[PDB]
RNA sequence: GCUGAAAGCAUCUAAGCACGAAACUUGCCCCGAGAUGAGUUCUCCCUGACCCUUUAAGGGUCCUGAAGGAACGUUGAAGAC
RNA sequence: GAUGUCGGCUCAUCACAUCCUGGGGCUGAAGUAGGUCCCAAGGGUAUGGCUGUUCGCCAUUUAAAGUGGUACGCGAGCUGG
RNA sequence: GUGAAGAGGGAAACAACCCAGACCGCCAGCUAAGGUCCCAAAGUCAUGGUUAAGUGGGAAACGAUGUGGGAAGGCCCAGACAGCCGAGUCGGCCUGCGCGGAAGAU
């Protein structure tokens, strides 16, 4: 996982989400496009 | 479950027959009598009291005596409990015996130090001592610095120094059960427990 | 001290201390804090009808 | 929203009690209650029911949606029921069922023993296949997903304990 | 003539019960300072004490705003180096509810020899009965 | 991770539910009611006459001296005292 | 009209930007071994040759030989190169 | 301008900041700066709005379907957007309050 302090949609399959107070990003084609803010 | 009372006599080996040496420790565990008996309603919790021992009649106060006459018992050198479990009962004037070890494997012991009196931070706390030669003055077995400067500007609390040693109680875990010998009221355990000769010992199944 | 004696005898008739000053400012009363203090403690019907003419006022 | 504006109809033979905000339903398969959030109302007219917002709450139809599909799923369990199904592949891999224990044998130095909950049966068509049957969606899906967890799939062959219906990636060394 | 001064030898006080199911902690707390110091009598005096007995019931049912059943932290020093100890709202609930209220109210008193009196005179019971009929309280709304 | 809407799809979360570490609370050992919020249980001992005054948790005269403790002596694998 | 100072010895205590042991995500991760990031402060974290040396180089060990604050901790505690 | 050579009230403690210039006595009244749930004197005041972070009560470039208000655009029962029939949907601009970035030694 990436932990970043700028999240960003890397392809056309991702996804942004809010869990639990923080911002992720979860794509269902690419393991290595899952990120997380902090 | 509970334990008993017992008295430190000394200590021996046993020789097997195959060739090995243990070391026992030798407690005589007389018969413990038991003097009164605590429930939860009237005082909160499950216990049993027990006496064991002999004692002289003119050395006996009026109320002790009282204390004893309830029961229905002759009076011994003191009164000890012991806690109770959950299926566990007992009666008043009841007797119990050192057969009670007789399927145990294990037992923890507890007893009083051997005393030494003051001591010092090399005996006491295993501190090192310094130089004996190269110029030192006055301060060989001396334990050295004890703070660091105005930050914080005193000595915490628990610092290791000197003082009394010994004295005290002790428990040990988890020895063996050598021999139970009900006819001569004779327990075997190996190793060494703490106390001196003629002293009182607790003695109960292990816990771990 | 005088103040706070006040407060607590007003609120037992159903009052606040500002509202009990403004209610005799408006009346044109023009007794002090020591006297008023001295008779909520030592007289207790005078100070109910101070009370109930401030009321009236502010009615 | 949308998806709590169409009402929910109750088949013939189905029996519904509502006490407040507990619910009730029972029916051929069996029985099942629930307890709804303090802020819908549910109505029954004849054949159907119909969730709605009360008043005073912010939230009223994002609750009354969910409470609807939680109904609805309710309603299609007690009378026809749930199935999944689950698939092992590898080399010694094997699963057995004796009375509502499930042995899996994967590969370890020591037997796996999983203990089913009350209200789900399980059973074997072949050494290398699970099927379960029940009537709680949330349950059958979690004893599926517990079931899984140990050994899941790889990815340089795919070796494990996977779904019947599930696409499996690879990739080369 | 000078001032009232009330006298220790001659104070009447009584006695009160309550109920603190589904109560703000902090409003209920300010209420039974403000009657154990005795501000709500004509005669209150600074260096005299004036106020009543309180009995509280129900101590385990107390409510809070928020999040603050699992995020207010208690903290405390044991007096050794490192001795640092806290807990949480839930976890004092669940072992000892009653010091809650207890510590609530005694953060609203006056620091010293009187309001270490005052504070003697707070009866707080996690359960929903006391053993003071003897006294006879009366039961007070707050 | 399961079920699930706001957002007819999707979503571990907003309503509900399950796992998860030598860190946290316990389980093991030692101290501990001056815990002035000074706690509980079992046993023992004391069952006489009068005067005064400013009238009360008052002062005094004769008879009586329990349970127990302390002091002294011979001492200890207890101890600077 | 005075707050003794470099290294060494004896004795320590705190933070986490974690050296070892513990729990995880990604890998240009087949296995054994690695690379990078997240959580985690309970315990443990070398003996010698040269030099006044802190450092440093060298020889042989260890799961590992952590980086910093405390008057560059500590001379009414020692030494005096 | 103040302190030095100036006391009193407020800013927790705080020469130089805000209010204000002490001849002596009073158990009288009105106000300034600042305040009115308890420590601690005085509104648990009245009306209309915002925040869910204990933000209020420490801090940036940058990142994000958090949530209020305003003015315009494209498509829409001549059946639109998402999925396999029936009421709306899509993208920008201006503005109010919040979230992340955020690690230290008794």
């Amino acid at each position: 996982m990436k932990v970043r302090a700028s999240v960003k949609k890397l392809c056309r399959n991702c996804k942004i989400v809010k869990r639990d107070g923080v911002i992720r990003v979860i794509c269902s084609a690419e393991p290595k496009h899952k990120q997380r803010q902090g | 479950m509970i334990g008993l009372v017992g008295k430190k006599v000394g200590m021996t080996r046993i020789f097997t027959e195959d060739g090995v040496s243990i070391p026992v420790t030798v407690i005589e565990v007389e018969a413990n009598r038991v003097t009164q008996v605590k429930d939860l309603a009237n005082d909160g919790y499950r216990a049993i009291q027990v006496t064991t021992g002999a004692k002289k009649a003119n050395r006996v106060t009026k109320p002790e005596a009282g204390h004893f006459a309830k029961a229905g018992v002759e009076a011994g050198r003191g009164l000890w409990e012991f806690r109770l479990a959950e299926g566990e009962e007992f009666t008043v004037g009841q007797s119990i015996s050192v057969e009670l070890f007789a399927d145990v494997k294990k037992v923890d012991v507890t007893g009083t130090s051997k005393g030494k009196g003051f001591a010092g931070t090399v005996k006491r706390w295993n501190f090192r001592t310094q130089d004996a030669t190269h110029g030192n003055s006055l301060s060989h077995r001396v334990p050295g610095s004890i703070g660091q400067n105005q930050t914080p500007g005193k000595v915490f609390k628990g610092k290791k120094m000197a003082g009394q040693m010994g004295n005290e109680r002790v428990t040990v875990q988890s020895l063996d059960v050598v021999r139970v010998d009900a006819e001569r009221n004779l327990l075997l355990v190996k190793g060494a427990v703490p106390g001196a000769t003629g002293s009182d010992l607790i003695v109960k199944p292990a816990v771990k | 001290l005088w103040i706070a004696r006040i407060n607590a005898a007003a609120r037992q008739n159903g009052i606040s201390y500002s509202k009990f000053i403004n209610g005799l400012k408006k009346a044109s009363v023009e007794i002090d804090r020591k006297i008023l203090a001295d008779i909520a403690v030592f007289d207790k019907v005078a100070f109910t009808a101070l009370v109930e003419k401030a009321k009236a006022a502010l009615a | 929203s949308r998806v709590a504006k169409a009402p929910v109809v109750v088949p013939a033979g189905v029996d519904v009690k509502i006490n407040g905000q507990v619910i009730t339903i029972k029916g051929k398969n069996g029985e099942l209650t629930r307890t709804l959030n303090d802020a819908v109302e549910v109505k029954h007219a004849d054949n159907t029911l119909t969730f709605g917002p009360r008043d005073g709450y912010a939230d009223g139809w994002a609750q009354a949606g969910t409470a609807r599909a939680l109904l609805n799923s309710m309603v299609i369990g007690v009378t026809e029921g749930f199935t999944k199904k689950l698939q092992l592949v590898g080399v010694g891999y094997r699963a057995a069922v004796k009375g509502n224990v499930i042995n899996l044998s994967l590969g370890f130095s020591h037997p796996v023993d999983h203990q089913l909950p009350a209200g789900i049966t399980a059973e074997c068509p072949t050494q290398t296949e699970i099927v379960l049957k029940g009537a709680d969606k949330q349950v059958i899906g979690q004893v599926a997903a517990d079931l899984r967890a140990y050994r899941r799939p790889e990815p340089y062959k795919g070796k494990g304990v996977r779904y019947a219906d599930e696409v499996v990636r690879t990739k080369e060394a | 003539m000078k001032t009232f001064t009330a006298k220790p030898e001659t104070v009447k006080r009584d006695w009160y019960v309550v109920d603190a199911t589904g109560k703000t902690l902090g409003r209920l707390a300010t209420e039974l300072a403000r009657r154990l110091r005795g501000k709500h009598k004509a005669e209150y005096t600074p260096h005299v004490d004036t106020g009543d007995y309180i009995i509280v019931l129900n101590a385990d049912k107390v409510a809070v705003t928020g999040n603050k059943r699992t995020d207010k932290v208690y903290y405390h020093h044991t007096g050794h180096i490192g001795g640092i100890k806290q807990a949480t709202f839930e976890e004092m609930i669940a072992r000892r509810p009653e010091r809650v209220i207890e510590i609530a109210v005694k953060g609203m008193l006056p620091k010293g020899p009187l309001g270490r009196a005052m504070f003697r005179k707070l009866k707080v019971y996690a359960g929903n009965e006391h053993n003071h009929a003897a006294q006879q309280p009366q039961v007070l709304d707050i």
